[PDB]
RNA sequence: UUCAAAUGAGAACUUUGAAGACUGAAGUGGGGAAAGGUUCCACGUCAACAGCAGUUGGACGUGGGUUAGUCGAUCCUAAGA
RNA sequence: UGAACAGCCUCUAGUUGAUAGAAUAAUGUAGAUAAGGGAAGUCGGCAAAAUAGAUCCGUAACUUCGGGAUAAGGAUUGGC
RNA sequence: UUUGCUCCACACAAUAUAGAUGGAUACGAAUAAGGCGUCCUUGUGGCGUCGCUGAACCAUAGCAGGCUAGCAACGGUGCACUUGGCGGAAAGGCCUUGGGUGCUUGCUGGCGAAUUGCAAUGUCAUUUUGCGUGGGGAUAAAUCAUUUGUAUACGACUUAGAUGUACAACGGGGUAUUGUAAGCAGUAGAGUAGCCUUGUUGUUACGAUCUGCUGAGAUUAAGCCUUUGUUGUCUGAUUUGU
């Protein structure tokens, strides 16, 4: 209902990149998170924390891992908002092991 | 099409050096569901062919078949067969009309029925709907007995019985855009062959100036219409019948379901027919059982088949156990605990 | 202008199966239409009755440049630009010769139908 | 190759940061000879040019820049002229 | 590392430039694998495979006595 | 989705015509045989008659066919209203019943016609369509976009989606693959170097490896099966009318 939300999930980038050019492991990686925050959040635009750039990079552009654990923050688009006034952010959640663990909506407030 | 699996039994076979002795047979298992009697149709012989006169359905079709008349379920009014229903209000005269034309004319009669996919662990929800003869007694009865049977479900018991030879008809697995080597089986070019060597080399002479019909060439490999010709039934299992897969000599309570499930299919719940050998079309895909158009006495054919044993090994892998209860006799006790 | 291009679902509610999507066309023609429509609230014109009643492209002089080939071979490699007008128009919404015999005919006609 | 920010009417390609890589010292490093001739550097700037693009550039416009008794030439002779 | 200015990885320095996005039909180009047979293929073993470093054994015909020769043919190799 | 769509009737306008101009007038067989009528004992029967072309038969008269008066018979034809029966080869037509309502040239009268100027198709049919009028009737879909993979170069195909055996993302279980994770411990370990009160499985340091927890750990649909769990999603665009 209200549209500002935060919930962590668990994105399976395994079964997501399964027989994928090695060169383009981590982009596609990149790209299937997007599509990810898309469909939980339906927000066109998406964007991507740096620290999880480099989550998704960290064993090189061939050895991204199996499961990955994402905070996806619906929020407002202010300051001359595009075509649509709301935005996905994404951002890693540190975590010593990304299985076993289920959608949860956080909230700090 | 659920998937295939293994048999043994014995062989009886007077003259063959394999008479009274095990064989292995690999057999194919088809889900098969009761099918619902929802129409019938009457044909009329015309100098030009077969011509349906007219077609008579039920008074009450469920959502999973008119589904099949719909592009966009989600999103339709649902009016379909609604104004006809209006036609059993009174007595149903024009219902009796109906079928009164078919009786008198309608020299072929055949009803309509359609799969209760809902039954099978298919993501399709849309069930399937065919034309099937219907065979013995008189026209009028025939009318009668769709009439009777209008809304009622039909097994596949009543049509099909153990040790008949029967027909499958399905369209194979496609394959999309194949080149000659594959689709036609030429010859494959020597190593040194500039320009391609999976091709054909000359595809004709300088005349005629063109290009046969009959030469191979690349194109649509698979997904074509295959009628397969005399499966013997190995069994009419039931799907209200624990013990499956059990034999008279293995007893072992087990369905039919391999360990894991049928890979890509899921289980079988309902009635199925096991059918000898390897019949066109893969899993999930539907298929058509005929019953034979001749009479077959070749001794292959009418020999009794008494199964001895059903494989149902997990085919997900090398499956070594058949049972649950096998698996944990043989491996003990795990970490896991339950 | 559409042999060996591919084809789409996208063109079927135009009757066709060759469709395309030429961005930097469509941002020419749409800046163009946003000028004629400029032109029209500055004329003070209906901006609902506004519809494209002439839309013309032609060719412009094309622009030259070379590309180099086996053999040391020269073959040109131009552009083909355009010229695009367009103009959006409001919405809006016998002596007879008889002769003697058709006369007298229309007048006995006349007289025995009264 | 990727993420973000900045700039910009406009950013896959500009700048900065972060990350992932490569050349792996008979280098994708640092200098020179022949040759080129201002291409060096700065400011402005994108009509044309750059195998797409471009806010960038060996492009375009305007300027700045090469300091010797000791480094060379200049002198000597070589095959030669 | 290694015999090594070989190949492979890294530091200093430099670059991250070569139109891109999506999808994985046929035929290609480049790289590979293959049951049993083992040149039956083909003009022709073309192409590919097999061999390969080092240590220790053991090396024929012939020879211009210098060679042939790494002939042929075998064994060993890690870590602690 | 403009008061849209559809059927019926009449009014107008347009459109065209492979070509109205009294009637396409229904047995089946044989042809070195038949048709029709008749009779009998019902037949491959007797008798008679016919063809030798449809040159027939039926329709045919009236201002392109008007108005009006009778006579004679109760017939013939048209129109709706009708009672049914039959016809599926492409039936869409055929045979009927009963009244009403016109016409009747079956036979006798009376009035009209002219000038289209001595001919000029001299316009009399019938596909189709639109715009109107007034009377009934009904109240959807398909495509794009998203989605599946039984499909696939792209098109195409096959699935799913407006509150549910709903779908999805995770999680759980099963299935399968590999082969025993990390960590901790050990009176395990060729030993070597120290330190002691030289224990009688003493301490310290280094030590491939070994053993136990541990058929463990990891992976598991990406085109595996399953799900009483968690979290979400579910009216965007385009077009189609007899
Ligand atoms: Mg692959
Ligand atoms: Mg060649
Ligand atoms: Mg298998
Ligand atoms: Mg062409
Ligand atoms: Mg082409
Ligand atoms: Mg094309
Ligand atoms: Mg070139
Ligand atoms: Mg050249
Ligand atoms: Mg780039
Ligand atoms: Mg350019
Ligand atoms: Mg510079
Ligand atoms: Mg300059
Ligand atoms: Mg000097
Ligand atoms: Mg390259
Ligand atoms: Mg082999
Ligand atoms: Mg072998
Ligand atoms: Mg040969
Ligand atoms: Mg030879
Ligand atoms: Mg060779
Ligand atoms: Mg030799």
């Amino acid at each position: 209902l209200k549209d500002v939300v935060t919930r962590e999930y668990t994105i399976n980038l395994h079964k997501r990149l399964h027989g994928v050019s090695f060169k383009k492991r981590a982009p596609r990686a990149v790209k299937e998170i997007k599509k990810f925050a898309k469909l939980h959040m339906g927000t066109d635009d998406v964007r991507l924390a740096p620290e999880l750039n480099q989550a998704i990079w960290k064993r090189g552009v061939k050895g991204v891992e199996y499961r990955l654990r994402l905070r996806i923050s619906r929020k407002r688009n202010e300051e001359e908002d595009a075509k649509n006034p709301l935005f996905s952010y994404v951002e890693p959640v540190l975590v010593a092991s990304a299985k076993g663990l289920q959608t949860v909506v956080v909230e700090e407030d | 099409k659920a998937g295939m699996t293994t048999i043994v039994r014995d062989l009886d076979r007077p003259g063959s050096k394999f008479h009274k002795r095990e064989v292995v047979e690999a057999v194919t298992v088809v889900d098969t569901p009761p099918v619902v009697v929802v129409g019938v149709v009457g044909y009329v012989e015309t100098p030009r062919g077969l011509r349906s006169l007219t077609t008579v359905w039920a008074e009450h079709l469920s959502d999973e078949v008119k589904r099949r008349f719909y592009k966009n379920w989600y999103k339709s009014k649902k009016k379909a067969f609604t104004k006809y229903s209006a036609k059993y209000a009174q007595d149903g005269a024009g219902i009796e009309r109906e079928l009164a034309r078919i009786k008198k004319y309608a020299s072929v009669v055949r009803v309509l029925v359609h799969t209760q996919i809902r039954k099978t662990p298919l993501a399709q929800k849309k069930a399937h709907l065919a034309e099937i003869q219907l065979n013995g007694g008189s026209i009028s009865e025939k009318v009668d007995w769709a009439r009777e049977h209008f809304e009622k479900t039909v097994a596949v018991d009543s049509v099909f019985e153990q040790n008949e030879m029967i027909d499958a008809i399905a369209v194979t697995k496609g394959h999309g855009f194949e080149g000659v080597t594959h689709r036609w089986g030429t010859k494959k070019l020597p190593r040194k062959t500039h320009r391609g060597l999976r091709k054909v080399a000359c595809i004709g002479a300088w005349h005629p100036a063109h290009v046969m019909w009959s030469v191979a060439r690349a194109g649509q490999r698979g997904y074509h219409s295959r009628t397969s010709i005399n499966h013997k039934i190995y069994r009419v299992g039931k799907g209200d019948d624990e013990a499956n897969g059990a034999t008279s000599f293995d007893r072992t309570k087990k369905t039919i379901t391999p360990m894991g499930g049928f890979v890509h299919y899921g289980e079988i719940k309902n009635d199925f027919i096991m059918v000898k050998g390897c019949i066109p079309g893969n899993r999930k895909r539907i298929v058509t059982l005929r019953k034979s158009l001749y009479t077959n006495t070749s001794r292959k054919a009418l020999e009794e088949v008494s199964l001895k044993w059903i494989d149902t090994a997990s085919k997900f892998g090398k499956g070594r156990f058949q049972t649950p209860a096998e698996k944990h006799a043989f491996m003990g006790t795990l970490k896991k605990d339950l | 202008f559409n042999s060996s291009i591919g084809r789409t679902a996208q063109g079927k509610e135009f009757g066709v199966t060759k469709a395309r999507w030429p961005a930097k066309s469509v941002k020419f023609v749409q800046g163009l239409l946003q000028n004629a429509a400029a032109n029209a609230e500055a004329k003070g014109l209906d901006a609902t009755k506004l519809y494209v009643s002439h839309i013309q492209v032609n060719q412009a002089p094309k622009q030259r440049r070379r590309t180099y080939r086996a053999h040391g071979r020269i073959n040109k490699y131009e552009s083909s630009p355009s010229h695009i007008e367009l103009v959006v128009t409001e919405k809006e919404e016998k002596v007879v010769r008889l002769t003697s015999r058709q006369r007298g005919r229309i007048a006995a006609q006349k007289r025995i139908a009264a």
